[PDB]
This record gives structure tokens, C-alpha cells and sequence, in this order.
């Protein structure tokens, strides 16, 4: 399909390709500016927990708030590009739950392993 | 119990650190603040709880960055102007009929190779210095044998633009809360920011203008206050205001170098001529030293405060420099600091005009200031004081000051003295019962 | 809390906030700076195993010659600050235990998968 | 033992001793060119799924026209040096199929997460 | 001796109107003659 081949596509025919895309003076500039942007993304994913997934699974519920849309009408009726605008003024809250939940979830795997 | 040793990552911890700041500032200056990254709309500041920090004003490094990026600055704004090396030629001056001026005539070359053109102009005595023949007609540029001298861009504007230090991410900069701090010692309350607040740079010699306010009562630092030769800083908790203005009213005129060059003089005065000045208000500027004086006997054992004019050396050690309007001024102070503080209308101070002059004392640099056209008028704000101590003598009866310091540096330090740079370092391990299991 | 808001806190008291801190021509050498400084303790997470996580247990036992101080010595009357300071002299020492231990790690569990 | 100090040695002795090597306007570019091969290394390691491990195992069978050599003609007669020339033509065809069989493990892991 | 010359010039001065002469002196082979040949004038080589 080729990359950013799915952005027309409903999300969850797009989520199918994230392989794909997940790949992919002046000169300097630009060599500092990518790896920029790669370090950023993957600074978050580290601190989620979800480094080295497409796909993570979180703790945090979904408040009906940022959406009040069903599974159906979010998957199968939306581009990604539509959704990032619905929750685009959520989204940095939706990250900072994210990022408690999963400091939440290691302090309760070290309070389990202090038993054995 | 069997402990363990486990890892934290994202530990608030920090240790002192010398990186690279950056400049950034709000949304053509000399401080090209067009290059600076700009601000954040809503600045974050966070105060840390339970945390005492050592500072240390005079061993800050900031200000030596901030020192060199002031003179990169101004380096930087004078490469694209007009070199002024032609104009290092034999003047022929006489009186313009005040004292402080010369009506100079001289040949100076064209858009033509070939061609030449007579200039008249008028100089400041500051600016000329007379031939070795000493003929006492016969006059030259007084930096032509020690630099090449280049005029400033008359586009570029000298007008001081408060700018932000930031520091890269991985580090921070903790700011010193206390409502009095000294610039060194521990520090109760620390905040941490990505940012200062923004600095204007200001130049000046002996009294500093446009600078923060103390909250409450004047503060007096020094890195030793029983040593002389350390420059004591003070700072006002009120400023006292200062106005200056050069009276004349100056036509400026335009002569050609050569291709793409453009000479600036005054050609002419309109009207009488007068000396430029600046006024202090008495009843002020009085409130101002007997506070002072109250709070140097804190540190000198009561003894009787005395201030006194600076002992000597060149016109910009001896003399409060400043640049009003793009023009240099540099006045005597002596009006200000004539008083007697036992333990028990406007004050004029008289000014000069250089157009030629070496901010930063180096050997081989000068700039051309050209003139501004018409009546020129200041306001600012006294908001602190440089102070030296009259030391060799061992009086118990009182103690003298005079006004001054050793180094431009010193001014930055009268804003930078709150704030420290520190590296943050997120990994840490401690011992825990935790262990970790084996597939 | 906030940044750092934790410093003067109870190393107990601040693991709740490790996600605040994890994460955050001139201005091109601060950028490449920051990086720098970031992937320089990255590097050493994945050399550990720790990558992907703001806590993680080791299977190197603690010395006593390090700090002799008891476990509520430390995470109760101490802040990270201080913590750092005591074991100053020893953290190169600790940090190189816990990657030869990685190591044997990585080797046994290969012997187990090629045993099975 | 030092850095590289295991060149010379066995390929199965010279595997103890990975975490050694793990660890590190001209002066500008150097710094970004650093940077650059550490990422480089790291992104293949994301890409093939083996991100955080030292050592790490995949689910490409050994093709034996790469090399006939038994494991213990390679882990004890050979160093690592000798053994990147043997194969130094079938790397790249290598680092494809790893990258295939990860593209595979990661469809599967997909239906796994909305099974349960 | 034969490898030094004791050659003048008017040089530029500190002000553009005026010049000075110097004296001094240099080596031969720092020293090229006029295309005249006559030898009695010199440039750097
Ligand atoms: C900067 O430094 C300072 C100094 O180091 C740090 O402060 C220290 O912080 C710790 C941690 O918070 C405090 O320890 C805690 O202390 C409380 C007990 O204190 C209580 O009793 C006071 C009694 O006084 C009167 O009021 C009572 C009311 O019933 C009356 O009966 C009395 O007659 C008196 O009138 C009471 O006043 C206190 O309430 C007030 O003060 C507290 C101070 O923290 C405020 O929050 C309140 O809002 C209010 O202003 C208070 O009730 C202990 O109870 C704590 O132990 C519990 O919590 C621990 C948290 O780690 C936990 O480990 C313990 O196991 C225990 O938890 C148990 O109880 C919980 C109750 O909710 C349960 O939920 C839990 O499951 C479990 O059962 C703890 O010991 C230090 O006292 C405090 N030191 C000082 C000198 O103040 C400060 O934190 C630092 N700042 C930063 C940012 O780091
Ligand atoms: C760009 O946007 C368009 C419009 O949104 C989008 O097209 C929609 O694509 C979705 C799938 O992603 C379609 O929904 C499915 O339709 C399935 C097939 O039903 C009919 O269409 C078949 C052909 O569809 C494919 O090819 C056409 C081009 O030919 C293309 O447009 C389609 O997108 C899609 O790629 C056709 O073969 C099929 O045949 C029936 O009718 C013929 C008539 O002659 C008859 O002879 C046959 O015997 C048969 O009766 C039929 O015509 C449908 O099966 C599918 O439902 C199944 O799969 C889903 C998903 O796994 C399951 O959830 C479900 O339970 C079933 O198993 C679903 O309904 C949608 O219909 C398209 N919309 C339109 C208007 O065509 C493009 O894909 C977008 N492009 C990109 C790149 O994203
Ligand atoms: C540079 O190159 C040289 C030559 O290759 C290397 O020297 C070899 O080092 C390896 C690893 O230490 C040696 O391997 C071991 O040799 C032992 C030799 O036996 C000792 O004891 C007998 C008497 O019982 C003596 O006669 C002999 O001289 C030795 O003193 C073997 O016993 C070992 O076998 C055991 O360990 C292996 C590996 O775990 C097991 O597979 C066996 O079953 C058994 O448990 C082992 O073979 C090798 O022998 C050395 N060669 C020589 C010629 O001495 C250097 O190490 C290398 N340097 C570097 C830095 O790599
Ligand atoms: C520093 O102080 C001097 C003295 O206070 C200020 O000069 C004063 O300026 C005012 C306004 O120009 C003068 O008023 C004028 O007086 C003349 C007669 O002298 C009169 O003809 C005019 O119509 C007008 O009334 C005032 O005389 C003058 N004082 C003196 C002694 O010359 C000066 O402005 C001060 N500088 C600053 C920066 O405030
Ligand atoms: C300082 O000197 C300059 C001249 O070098 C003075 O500027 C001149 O001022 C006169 C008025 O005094 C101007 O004439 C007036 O022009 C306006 C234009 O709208 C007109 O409406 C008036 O009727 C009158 O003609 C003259 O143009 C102006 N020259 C220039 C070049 O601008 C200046 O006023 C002096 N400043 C002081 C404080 O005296
Ligand atoms: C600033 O203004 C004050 C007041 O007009 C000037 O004060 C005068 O300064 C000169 C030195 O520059 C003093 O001359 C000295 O007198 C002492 C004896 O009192 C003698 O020992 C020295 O060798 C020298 O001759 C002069 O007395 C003093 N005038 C007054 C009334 O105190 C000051 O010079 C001005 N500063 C500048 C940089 O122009
Ligand atoms: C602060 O200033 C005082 C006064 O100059 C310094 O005290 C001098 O210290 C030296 C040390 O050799 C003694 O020889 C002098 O006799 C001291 N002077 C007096 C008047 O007591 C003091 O050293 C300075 N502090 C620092 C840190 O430089
Ligand atoms: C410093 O103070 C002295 C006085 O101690 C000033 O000299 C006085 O000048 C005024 C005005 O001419 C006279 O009325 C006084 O009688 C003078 N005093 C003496 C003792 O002669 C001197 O002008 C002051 N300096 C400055 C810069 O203001
Ligand atoms: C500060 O005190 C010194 C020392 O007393 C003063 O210098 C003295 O001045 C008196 C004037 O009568 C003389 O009699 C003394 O002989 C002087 N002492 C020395 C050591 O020379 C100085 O004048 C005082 N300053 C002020 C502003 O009053
Ligand atoms: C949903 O969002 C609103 C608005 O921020 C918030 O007040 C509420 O607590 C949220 N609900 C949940 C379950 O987080
Ligand atoms: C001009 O003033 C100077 C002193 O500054 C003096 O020597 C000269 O003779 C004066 N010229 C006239 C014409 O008075
Ligand atoms: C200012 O101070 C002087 C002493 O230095 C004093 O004589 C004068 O009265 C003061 N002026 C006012 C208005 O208080
Ligand atoms: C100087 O002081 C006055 C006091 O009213 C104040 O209004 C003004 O803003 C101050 N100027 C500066 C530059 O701080
Ligand atoms: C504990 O630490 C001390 C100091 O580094 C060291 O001498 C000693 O050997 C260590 N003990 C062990 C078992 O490593
Ligand atoms: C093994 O490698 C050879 C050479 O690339 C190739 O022809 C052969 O198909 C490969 N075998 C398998 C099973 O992939
Ligand atoms: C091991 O490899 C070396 C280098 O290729 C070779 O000389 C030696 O004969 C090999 N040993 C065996 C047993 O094949
Ligand atoms: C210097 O100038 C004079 C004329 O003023 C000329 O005669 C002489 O030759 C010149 N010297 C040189 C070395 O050109």
C-alpha cells in the first residue's frame, strides 16, 4: 500500500498498516530535526510503557466527555485525520493519564515483588 | 532482609552545570532579537517545596555568557557597515563660535577613484586629538593610530530589548525567591524556570539604570565587603529618575566615501550652543544616599559614611556612560556623590558627547557612532548603584566610597545574581526488597 | 505537583512523580545537547533491561558498604538529593554490576530456550 | 578486559562481554553523526522486535547456504571478526527476513489483543 | 653581504594625506628586480 497509502481509509483499515508506516548547513539542520521528531515520539512511548508496540493497550477508561461516539462510528466511519481533530483539544490530557496510570501499575509491580 | 539493588528513572535530582543558554524573547535591533526563539505565551514557574540552595552571584556563569553574547552581538551588527578608514586624514579645525566643538574642514574621497571632495563637519574635542607638528590648526581622528574605526549602520538601532536566557531541556534554572538575598549564601525559597525573565542589556559605568527593584529594603552586595578592591553592588528598593538631554539642535548631512559607502556628520547647529546635561531630583537622590549610608553602617561599625567623585583615570572610568537617543553620553557625577552621613529643586550633572568610542576596551576596535538630527531627549531610571570602597587606611572615625567598577560584568550580575544553572539527572538506584524474576 | 516539584520530598513521596520528570547557531547546539543528554542515560536503560520503564528491579544485591542505613532510613527520611550525594562514589560501581548481571541474564535465558 | 579487548576471542566467549561494547563545526556534525549510528542500530533492533535485549531470538531458521558449519565450528572455533567475513555477502538478506517474521508476529498479535 | 639588499619605499602612514620613506632591509631572495633589468628597481618576489 505504501506510506501514508491508508490515510483515506477508515481507522480500522488503517490500523491494519502501521507496520508499514511506522518505517519512514542546510543538511545539518535537517539531520538534527529528524532525529528530533523520532526521539520525541518514542520519549512518550517509553514513558507509557508501550516502546516497541504499535499497538498498546492502556488502564485508562474512555471519558464519554472527549467522545461520546461508539466503537462502530469511530472505526469503521473515520479517517485518523477526522478523529485527531474531534480530540485534539483532549489529547494532551488523554496523555497525561496515560503516563500516571503506567507509574501507578510499576509501583504495584514492585510492591508485588517485594513478597517474593 | 536480602535488598536489592533497583532503578529509577525520572528522579528529581539535579547537580551544578555550565551548558549553552539561548536567547529568546517576545514576538533593525542590534541585539538582533529576530533570531531568538520566541516566548511562551504563559511562562511556567514551579516552587519547590523544601528545598535550600546554595548560590553564588560572583562565580555564576551565566554572566559570562551573557557577557560574551553582548559583545558577539554588537560585532556582528557593525560587519555589513561602512568603514570609516578613509576618513583617518590631516583635519584643519577652528572654534565654531562653545569649547566642546570644532568646525573641521578636510579632503575626503569620492565615488571616483580619481576624484576628491572638500568636507566641512563639526567634531567633538572628545573625537580629535592634535597632529605631533602641534600647530595647533592641524587635528586628527583620536583612535587613528591605535584602530580602524567603523561607522554604525544608521538603520540599526542601539535601544536596549529585554531578552530571556533559556537553557536546553535536560537542564533547568533555579531563580532565588528570598524577599533580601545577597547573591550568595543559601537561598529558602527556589523556583525552578526554562527561562529568566527577560534582561535588557544596559551600559553604563557607575550607576545602573533600568534594573530590577529590591521588594523592600536596599541590598548591598559584594563578594567580600572588607575587601576594597571588590565592587560593591547596590540596589534600590525606589528608583530615583534621571533625565537627560542635548540641547542642540543638530542638522545632519550625508557625503559619499566611495560606492556603496555613506559618510553622517553634523554640519551644522541651529541655534545657540549649550552643553549636554543630565538633572537628578535633590530631595530624591538625597533619600536615596542617606538610605544607603544606613545600611553601609551595618557592615562598617557605625563609622560615619562618606562619598566621594572617582580618584582619576580615562573619561570612561571617571564618568556615568550611557546611550540616550543613540548618542553617548558620559557625565560627571560628582553632583551625586559629594555627601557627608553622619550617624545622627534638581541636582545638574554636566556631560560630554563622544561619537568615537571602545565599549568594551579592546585593543584595535572602534565604532563611529553617527549623529542623531535634532533635539535629543532621555528618561530612566537610577535602580542601583557601583560602589568602591577607599581602602589603605585604617580610621576608625569614618569610611569612604566612591563610584565605579572594574568591569562591564558587573552589570549583568546585578540581574543574574538569582538565578543558577543546573543539570537534572532522572537515573538513580536504591536498595529495595524487590527482585527482579527469572524467566 | 510540578517540575522538580518533588526535590525536597521523601524518596518514598517522589516515585509518584517520575513521569514529570521523565519527561522534558546557539540554539542548534542546545538541541543536539539535549539530545545527547537524553540518549546518554536511554543507553544505559536498555543495556540494563530496563528500557520501557520508570522503575526496575535488578538481581544485584545490595552491599552494605555502600550506605548501611535501613530501608526506612532511606525512603522515609530521605530525599533523592541526598541519596545521590551519599552514594556518589559508588554509582559507576553499581551501574557496571548491573550489566554484567544483565548479561549472564540474556546468556541463561538463551540456554534455556535452546534447551527447549 | 576493556574495549574490544574480547575481538580476539571466541564468538561464544567474546558473548559475555557485550555490554562493553554496548556502552559509547566539525565537532558539531561528529556529535550528530554519533548520534545518528546509535539510532541506526537501535531502529533495527525496534524494526526486528528485539529493541531493549542484548541478546535476542527470532524465528528465522538458519539457512545453511550462508554457512555449513556446525554451532560448534562457529561459537568455538571462530571470533566474531572472522564470522562477519564468512557471511558478510547474506547480511542484508538476513536483516530482511527478520524484519519479515516480525511484520508476521506483529498481525498475530493484533487479533491476540481483541480476543483478550 | 651578497644575500642581503638595503632597499627603500614610501609607505602609508597612520593618515591617508601623509607618507614616510623606509629603509630596511631584505633578502635576495625575497627580492625580484624591475622587467627593465636595469637593477636599480626591485619588487617583492
Ligand atoms: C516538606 O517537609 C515536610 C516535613 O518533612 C513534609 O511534611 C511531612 O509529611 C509527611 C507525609 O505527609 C507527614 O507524615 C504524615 O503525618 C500524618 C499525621 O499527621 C496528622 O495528624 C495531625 C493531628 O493534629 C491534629 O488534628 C487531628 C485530626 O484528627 C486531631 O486528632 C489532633 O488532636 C490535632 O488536633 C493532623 O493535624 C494532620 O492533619 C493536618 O496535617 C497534615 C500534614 O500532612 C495535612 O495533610 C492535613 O491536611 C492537615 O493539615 C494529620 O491528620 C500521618 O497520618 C501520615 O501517615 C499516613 O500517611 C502516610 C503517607 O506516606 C503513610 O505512609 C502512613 O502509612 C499513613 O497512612 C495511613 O493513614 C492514611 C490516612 O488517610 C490512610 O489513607 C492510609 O491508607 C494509611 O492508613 C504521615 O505520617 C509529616 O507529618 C509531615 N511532617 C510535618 C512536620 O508536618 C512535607 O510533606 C514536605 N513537603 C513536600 C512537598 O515534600
Ligand atoms: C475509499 O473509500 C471507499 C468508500 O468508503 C472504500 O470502499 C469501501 O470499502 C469497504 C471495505 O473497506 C466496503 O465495505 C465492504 O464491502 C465488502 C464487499 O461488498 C461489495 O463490494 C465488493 C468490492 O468491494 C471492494 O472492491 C471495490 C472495488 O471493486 C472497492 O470500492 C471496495 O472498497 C472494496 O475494496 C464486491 O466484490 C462484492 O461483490 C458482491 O456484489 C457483486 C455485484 O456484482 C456480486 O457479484 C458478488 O457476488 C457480491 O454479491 C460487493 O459488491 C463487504 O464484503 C464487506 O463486508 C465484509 O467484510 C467486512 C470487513 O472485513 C466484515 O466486517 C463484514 O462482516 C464482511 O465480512 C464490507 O461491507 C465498502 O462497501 C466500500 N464502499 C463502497 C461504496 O464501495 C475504499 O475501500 C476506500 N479505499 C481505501 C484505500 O481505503
Ligand atoms: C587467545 O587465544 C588463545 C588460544 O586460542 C586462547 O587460549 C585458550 O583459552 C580458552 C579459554 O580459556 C581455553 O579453553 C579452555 O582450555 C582448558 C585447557 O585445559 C587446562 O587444563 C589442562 C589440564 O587439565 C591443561 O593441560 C591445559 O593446559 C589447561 O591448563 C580446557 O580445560 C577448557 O575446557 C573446559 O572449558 C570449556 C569451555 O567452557 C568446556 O567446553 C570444556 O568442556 C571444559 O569444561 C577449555 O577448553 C583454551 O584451551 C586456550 N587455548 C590454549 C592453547 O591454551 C586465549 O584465551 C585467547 N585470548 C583471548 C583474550 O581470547
Ligand atoms: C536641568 O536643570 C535646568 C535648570 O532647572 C533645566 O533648565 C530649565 O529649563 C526650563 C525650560 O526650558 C527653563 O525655563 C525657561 O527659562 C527661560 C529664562 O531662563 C525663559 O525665557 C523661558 O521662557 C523658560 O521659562 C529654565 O530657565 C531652565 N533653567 C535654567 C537655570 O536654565 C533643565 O531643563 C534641566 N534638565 C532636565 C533634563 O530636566
Ligand atoms: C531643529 O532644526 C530643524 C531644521 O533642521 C527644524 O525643523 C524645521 O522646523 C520648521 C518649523 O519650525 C519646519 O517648517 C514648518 O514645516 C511645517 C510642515 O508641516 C509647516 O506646517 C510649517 O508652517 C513650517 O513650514 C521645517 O520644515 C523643519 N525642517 C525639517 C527638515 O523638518 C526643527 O523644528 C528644529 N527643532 C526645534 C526644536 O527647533
Ligand atoms: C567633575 O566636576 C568636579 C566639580 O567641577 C570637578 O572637580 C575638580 O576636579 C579637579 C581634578 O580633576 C580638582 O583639581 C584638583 O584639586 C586638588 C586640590 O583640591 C589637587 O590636589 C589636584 O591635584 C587637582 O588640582 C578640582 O579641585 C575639582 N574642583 C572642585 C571644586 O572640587 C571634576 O574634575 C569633574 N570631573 C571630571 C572628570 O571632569
Ligand atoms: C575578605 O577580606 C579580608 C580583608 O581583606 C581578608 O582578610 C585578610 O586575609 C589575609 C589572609 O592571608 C590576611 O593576611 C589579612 O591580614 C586579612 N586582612 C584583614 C584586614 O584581616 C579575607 O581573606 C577576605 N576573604 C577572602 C575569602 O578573600
Ligand atoms: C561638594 O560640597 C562642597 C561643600 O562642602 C561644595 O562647595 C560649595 O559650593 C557651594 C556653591 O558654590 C558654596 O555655596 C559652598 O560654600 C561651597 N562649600 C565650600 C566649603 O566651599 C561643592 O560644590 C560640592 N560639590 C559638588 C559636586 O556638588
Ligand atoms: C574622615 O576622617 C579622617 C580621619 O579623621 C579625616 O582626616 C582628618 O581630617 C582632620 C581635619 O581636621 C585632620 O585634623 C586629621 O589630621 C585628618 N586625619 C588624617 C589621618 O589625615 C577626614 O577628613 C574625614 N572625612 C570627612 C569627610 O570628614
Ligand atoms: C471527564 O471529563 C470531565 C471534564 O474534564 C471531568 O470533570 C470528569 O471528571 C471526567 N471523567 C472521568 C471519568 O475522568
Ligand atoms: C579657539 O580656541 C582655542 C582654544 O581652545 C584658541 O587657542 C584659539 O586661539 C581660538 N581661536 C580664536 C579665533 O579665538
Ligand atoms: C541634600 O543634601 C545636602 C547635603 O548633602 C543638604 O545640604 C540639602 O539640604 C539636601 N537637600 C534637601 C532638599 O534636603
Ligand atoms: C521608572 O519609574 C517610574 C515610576 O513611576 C515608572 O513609572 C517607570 O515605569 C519606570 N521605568 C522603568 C523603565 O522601569
Ligand atoms: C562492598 O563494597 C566495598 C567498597 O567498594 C568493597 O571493598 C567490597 O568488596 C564490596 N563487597 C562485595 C561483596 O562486593
Ligand atoms: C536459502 O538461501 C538461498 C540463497 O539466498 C536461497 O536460494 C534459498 O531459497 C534459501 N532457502 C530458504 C528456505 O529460504
Ligand atoms: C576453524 O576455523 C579455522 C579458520 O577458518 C580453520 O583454519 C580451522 O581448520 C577450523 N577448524 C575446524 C575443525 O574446522
Ligand atoms: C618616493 O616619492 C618620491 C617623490 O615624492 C620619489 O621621488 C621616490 O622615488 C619615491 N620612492 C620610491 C621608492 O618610490
Amino acid at each position: 500500500l505504501g506510506f501514508l497509502g491508508a490515510a483515506g481509509s477508515t481507522m480500522g483499515a488503517a490500523s491494519i498498516t502501521l507496520t508499514v508506516q511506522a518505517r519512514q548547513i542546510k543538511q545539518l539542520q535537517a539531520r538534527v530535526l529528524a532525529v528530533e521528531h523520532y526521539l520525541r515520539d518514542q520519549q512518550l512511548l517509553g514513558i507509557w510503557g508501550c516502546s516497541g508496540k504499535l499497538i498498546c493497550c492502556t488502564n485508562v477508561p474512555w471519558n464519554s466527555s472527549w467522545s461520546n461516539k461508539s466503537l462502530d462510528e469511530i472505526w469503521n466511519n473515520m479517517t485518523w485525520l477526522q478523529w485527531d481533530k474531534e480530540i485534539n483539544n483532549y489529547t494532551q490530557l488523554i496523555y497525561r493519564l496515560i503516563e500516571e496510570s503506567q507509574n501507578q501499575q510499576e509501583k504495584n509491580e514492585k510492591e508485588l515483588l517485594e513478597l517474593d | 532482609e536480602n535488598l536489592w539493588v533497583t532503578v529509577y528513572y525520572g528522579v528529581p535530582v539535579w547537580r551544578d552545570a555550565d551548558t549553552t543558554l539561548f536567547c529568546a524573547s517576545d514576538a533593525h535591533n542590534v541585539w538582533a532579537t529576530h533570531a531568538c526563539v520566541p516566548t511562551d505565551p504563559n511562562p511556567q514557574e514551579i516552587h519547590l517545596d523544601n528545598v535550600t540552595e546554595k548560590f553564588n552571584m560572583w562565580k555564576n556563569n551565566m554572566v559570562e555568557q551573557m557577557h560574551e553574547d553582548i559583545i558577539s552581538l554588537w560585532d556582528q551588527s557593525l560587519k555589513p557597515c561602512v568603514k570609516l578608514t578613509p576618513l583617518c586624514v590631516t583635519l584643519h579645525c577652528t572654534n565654531v563660535t562653545r569649547e566642546g566643538l570644532k568646525n573641521c574642514s578636510f579632503n575626503m574621497t569620492t565615488e571616483l577613484r580619481d576624484k576628491r571632495q572638500k568636507v566641512y563637519s563639526l567634531f567633538y574635542r572628545l573625537d580629535i586629538v592634535p597632529i605631533n607638528e602641534n600647530q595647533g590648526s592641524e587635528y586628527r581622528l583620536i583612535n587613528c593610530n591605535t584602530s580602524a574605526i567603523t561607522q554604525a549602520c544608521p538603520k540599526v538601532s542601539f535601544e536596549p530589548i529585554p531578552i530571556h536566557y533559556c537553557t536546553p531541556a535536560g537542564f533547568a534554572i533555579l531563580k532565588c525567591k528570598d524577599e533580601g538575598f545577597n547573591g550568595t549564601g543559601l537561598c529558602k525559597n527556589v523556583s525552578t524556570v526554562q527561562c529568566t525573565h527577560g534582561i535588557k542589556p544596559v551600559v553604563s559605568t557607575q550607576l545602573l539604570l533600568n534594573g530590577s527593584l529590591a521588594e523592600k529594603n536596599i541590598i548591598i552586595r559584594s563578594e567580600n565587603i572588607t575587601n576594597n578592591a571588590k565592587i560593591i553592588i547596590v540596589q534600590l528598593v525606589q528608583p530615583v529618575t534621571i533625565k537627560c538631554i542635548r540641547p542642540n539642535n543638530n542638522t545632519v548631512k550625508s557625503i559619499r566615501i566611495g560606492p556603496g559607502q555613506a559618510f553622517y556628520y553634523t554640519g551644522d547647529i541651529i541655534g545657540d550652543i549649550r552643553q549636554a546635561h543630565c538633572n537628578v531630583t535633590r530631595s530624591r537622590w538625597n533619600k536615596t544616599l542617606q538610605e544607603v549610608a544606613e545600611k553601609l553602617r551595618t557592615y562598617f561599625g557605625n563609622k560615619t559614611i562618606i562619598f566621594a567623585q572617582s580618584s582619576g583615570g580615562d573619561l570612561e572610568i571617571t564618568t556615568h556612560s550611557f546611550n540616550c537617543g543613540g548618542e553617548f553620553f558620559y557625565c560627571n557625577t560628582s553632583g551625586l556623590f559629594n555627601s557627608t552621613w553622619y550617624v545622627n529643586d534638581t541636582i545638574t550633572l554636566p556631560c560630554r558627547i563622544k561619537q568615537i568610542i571602545n565599549m568594551w576596551q579592546r585593543a584595535g576596535q572602534a565604532m563611529y557612532a553617527p549623529p542623531i538630527p535634532g533635539v535629543i531627549k532621555c528618561e530612566s531610571n537610577i535602580t542601583g548603584l557601583l560602589l568602591t570602597r577607599d581602602g589603605g587606611k585604617d580610621n576608625n572615625v569614618n569610611e569612604t566610597f566612591r563610584p565605579g567598577g572594574s568591569d562591564m560584568r558587573d552589570n549583568w550580575r546585578s540581574e543574574l545574581y538569582k538565578y543558577k544553572v543546573v543539570e537534572i539527572e532522572p537515573l538513580g538506584v536504591a536498595p529495595t526488597r524487590c527482585k527482579r524474576r527469572v524467566v
